[PDB]
């Protein structure tokens, strides 16, 4: 599900995670 | 739709149609027409819900009228097979012909429909029509679909009359056409495409080599296109 | 000027007529059905032309080219030879002899090609007569690969005809193009036409090219004719569904001008055939629009224009799309010199009929 | 609008000394004659410019238009078309080394 | 490679089309559609007709279209030379080439290495993989009409002569349904490349027999043209040259095999677009150093390219009148068609010292077979 798709129907990263885990 | 995922195509077309329906602008009509085409074709190809396809193509015909669009709609309706569908297709093709004039593509499609429907009066009328096209309509027809249609109509109405005269005339006007020499002499066709006078593909050239019915040429044409069925079959049939 | 019809034979053939040529004794015609017909040039005025027509089956593929050579050999040995080309690609030389017993004709097939020259395929040819320049006759023929050939014809070696191949001239361009028209001149020049739109000029003696001229879309050379006496060459171009004629001057390789009528184009549809008269002032033009246009070479202005769709007797009239308003007409026209009928005008049309004018 | 053969045949004026003794044959294509006219006009303008500032010219520059420097255009054009060397030599106004 | 001089030729060498050619240190092998296999001695002397030092053997009535030769010194003194061919019927045949002690004539001995279940397949392409320090055993790879690639190991001994072929495994086509496998190659680093008729190339690892890459070389998928005719690995580098059709044109594309990315294409102006040859590219070949590539064209030309700069170097034209002995010149075919510019079927680079004769002793050579049923030899000017 997505917010944009929900709104339309109604009208009808990797480097950061690794850095935290390493520390 | 191009890939062949009809269900996802229908879902996305429905979503796009729902998201923008009351809008009136330049960028909305194109999307509406595209969505209608996708919905109709996707339903027709797999869903078999010919009523929904008929409704969507009727809406599309109401919303627009162009030669290619009406021809595609007519072919789809004819492929449906319903008598009402065929009548609607023929009627709207004739209506476009009346509204915008005469064009080679629409005439060829009508002739094909009549030949597949076996209408003797219509076949004779089209044979009269197809045999008197202007030179502008013959320079454009680079693949000689019209002469093939004339031959087919002639042989299906006068027992076994020889219709090679249209091919001879086309060769007189177009001696450097690859299609015209197929019916007259395969030697000339092989020679003309041999050294770069015309641009010919590997499959067609391999077909030309095998048609000389010789062991060396058959081996050559099978070496060019090993996946060709006729080449391998002829080589097997040699010895 | 004024042209008056003399004879008219209808339904002469069942397949269409592609080319007509004539000699001082008879008019020979060729059609796509494979029958080669001859018409008697010298005939009574009050008699149907069909009454003196002699037919002969030639080939199954179908014919589109014919040329007849007539000459008087040593002593009073009359010579009448005919060459023609079939849609399969064969050269078919025929001898014509008249039987004095009952005024009959002898269609005699003659073979003059060896086993290697029989493996080619020909499109256009034209006999070369013997003028004061050289005693021997000549023959030129085109090819589907663009090549042109030239024999020297020796009629004696008794009656023992042979063909001696002087040489060949290849196509100007590479990759080659289909050679469509060829012509020969009495001053020793050879011209060849192509569907690309290129005309190449050579001479008999040395077999080297001398000049070279250039022009949906369609620009194909239909006709090439040298002047009978002088240095001039007429070319029949193709426009986009239109006809054009252009004049050239030999020995300089320059362009004189173009023939046109007000709407530069000459005919509404394609132009097919060209023909000079005996002296060389009037040029007739056969078109696919169905009209014959006579032109004056000196003033580059049209003299007259015939309409054979209606017997009773100008601007290029086109419709809202750009198409001619006239139905398709004539394939070929021809001039006949003085004393050939009792100048003439042979015309073979799309209606499968043949008509004459004087 | 020129073709590669026409351009390569036209540029032979800048490499041929033109010191022959035969009458030039007529040009083979009209575009070659047009290019010859253009080159002659450009060279006449350059000669005017040179003579305005009084520069001493060499023997080849002074007699560029007085020699037959366009006499090998046909040979180069026919060589580019694909003729054999025997025919090229038969139609040439010079020897083999010059060609 | 800039100047090439013809050293020897033999017109009308075979009775039918010569579809492939291969060379070894001792001789050059040709296969034709008439079913013969001809061995041409490489060590020619001055003033010797090539046809004088030639030997022929009949293999199959249906003709042959692929050939490859393997020569190696298997022991301290043992020497083996093997020829593998495939026919139009789809048979894989093996022959052992040996020479007489006195007459020095070539003897042909047929070998049986395939089992009964292996003889039910129809093979099209083949390639000998010699030992190149990657593994102690020679390799043979072949493709069939169903799209599968097979890998074998050849064991000469069981010194006792007892040849045996051991199947390692098979690699299937990457797409469903399977397509035709038209070409195959094997590199010295242990890689296998296969070409298909739809324009797809697949690369697999020799040791473990699993796919690595699947790149598509089609310019556009509007029509079903653009099949692959030849795939070749660079002799030392990580580079793979692809020859593929483009709707009556010939194209060459370069890829690097470490990551499988498109590098570029070779093209020249021809009578616009990116095309290498006017008609088609039928064969490719690398030199010893891997810096020059030779493409054989159906238009009748041999073009040489600079690999690093992707620019053409020189062009060699083929004529039917280049044959020394005028009685062996074939101007026209059996239908009277011209052969003044015959297309090239195959081209092969010969290592330095393989081919001796008129000044070819210290530089690389080259051999090609053309449509006029002739075999021709060239040498690179200068030395090395």
């Amino acid at each position: 599900m997505s917010l944009l798709e929900q709104l339309a129907r109604k009208r009808i990263v990797s480097l950061s995670l690794k850095l935290s885990a390493l520390k | 739709l191009g890939l062949g995922n009809f269900e996802l195509s229908i879902e996305n077309a429905d979503l796009s149609q729902g998201i923008i329906s009351e809008s009136s602008d330049e960028k909305s009509m194109k999307t509406k027409i595209s969505n209608h085409i996708c919905l109709g074709l996707s339903y027709f190809f797999l869903n078999d819900f010919d009523q929904t396809l008929n409704q969507f193509q009727e809406l599309l015909s109401i919303s627009k009228d162009s030669k290619h669009l009406v021809v595609l709609i007519a072919k789809v309706l004819y492929d449906v097979g319903e008598s009402d569908t065929k009548e609607i297709a023929l009627q709207e093709l004739t209506e476009y012909i009346a509204t915008s004039g005469a064009d080679l593509l629409v005439t060829l499609t009508i002739a094909a429909m009549s030949i597949l429907d076996d209408k003797r009066e219509d076949l004779s009328i089209i044979l009269e029509e197809l045999k008197a096209l202007p030179l502008s309509k013959q320079i454009i027809d680079k693949h000689k679909d019209a002469p093939y249609l004339i031959e087919e109509i002639t042989k299906r109405l006068y027992r076994n009359d020889t219709g090679k005269q249209v091919w001879q005339r086309s060769a007189y006007f177009f001696p450097n056409n690859l299609k015209v020499w197929e019916r007259l002499d395969k030697n000339i066709q092989r020679r003309i495409a041999s050294n770069g006078q015309n641009k010919v593909t590997a499959e067609e050239m391999s077909k030309l080599y095998c048609e000389s019915k010789n062991l060396r040429s058959i081996q050559r044409g099978m070496f060019l296109c090993p996946w060709n069925v006729t080449a391998v079959k002829a080589l097997n049939e040699c010895f | 000027k004024v042209f008056i019809a003399t004879a008219n034979a209808g339904k002469a053939h069942d397949a269409d007529i592609f080319s007509v040529s004539a000699c001082n004794s008879f008019t020979v015609s060729c059609s796509g059905d494979g029958y080669l017909k001859v018409w008697d040039n010298k005939l009574l005025d009050n008699e149907n032309p069909k009454d003196k027509s002699y037919s002969h089956f030639v080939h199954k593929s179908g014919l589109h080219h014919v040329d007849v050579l007539q000459a008087i050999e040593r002593d009073a040995f009359e010579l009448c030879l005919v060459a023609t080309t079939s849609f399969s690609g064969d050269l078919l030389f025929y001898r014509i002899t008249r039987e004095d017993e009952t005024k009959k004709v002898i269609f005699e097939k003659l073979d003059l090609l060896d086993s290697d020259m029989k493996k080619h395929s020909f499109w256009a040819l034209k006999w070369g007569a013997s003028n004061d320049r050289l005693l021997s006759h000549r023959l030129v023929a085109t090819d589907v690969k663009g090549t042109t050939y030239i024999w020297k014809f020796h009629p004696f070696a008794n009656w023992s005809p042979t063909l001696e191949l002087q040489g060949t001239v290849e196509s100007p361009m590479t990759p080659s193009q289909f050679a469509t028209s060829v012509d020969i001149s009495e001053r020793g020049l050879i011209a060849t036409g192509f569907n690309n739109g290129t005309v190449q000029i050579s001479e008999l003696s040395t077999l080297r090219p001398l000049y070279n001229f250039e022009s949906n879309n369609s620009n194909s050379i239909r006709s090439v004719k040298f002047s009978p006496q002088g240095s001039l060459l007429a070319i029949a171009h193709d426009s986009n569904s239109f006809g054009c004629i252009t004049l050239y001057e030999t020995e300089f390789g320059e362009r004189i001008g173009s023939l046109s009528v007000p709407t530069e184009f000459a005919h509404s549809s394609w132009v097919m055939s060209l023909s000079f008269n005996d002296s060389g002032e009037t040029l007739c033009s056969a078109g696919w629009d169905g009209k014959l246009r006579f032109w004056d070479v000196k003033t580059k202005e049209r003299i007259t224009t015939l309409n054979m769709h209606c017997d009773d007797i100008d601007i290029l009239a086109v419709d809202e799309h750009g198409d001619s308003l006239a139905e398709p007409g004539v394939f070929d026209v021809k001039f006949l010199k003085k004393g050939w009928r009792s100048e003439s005008l042979c015309c073979v049309c799309l209606d499968r009929s043949i008509r004459w004018f004087r | 609008s020129f073709e590669p053969e026409e351009i390569v045949a036209l540029l032979s004026v800048f490499v041929y000394e033109g010191k022959t003794r035969e009458e030039e044959p007529p040009i083979v294509t009209p575009r070659l004659a047009k290019g010859k006219q253009r080159i002659e006009e450009i060279y006449k303008k350059m000669l005017c410019v040179f003579n305005t500032h009084q520069i001493p010219l060499t023997q080849d520059e002074a007699e560029f238009l007085d020699r037959k420097r366009f006499a090998m255009m046909n040979v180069v054009y026919e060589w580019a078309r694909g003729l054999s060397f025997k025919e090229i030599m038969e139609m040439s106004p010079e020897a083999e080394g010059t060609v």
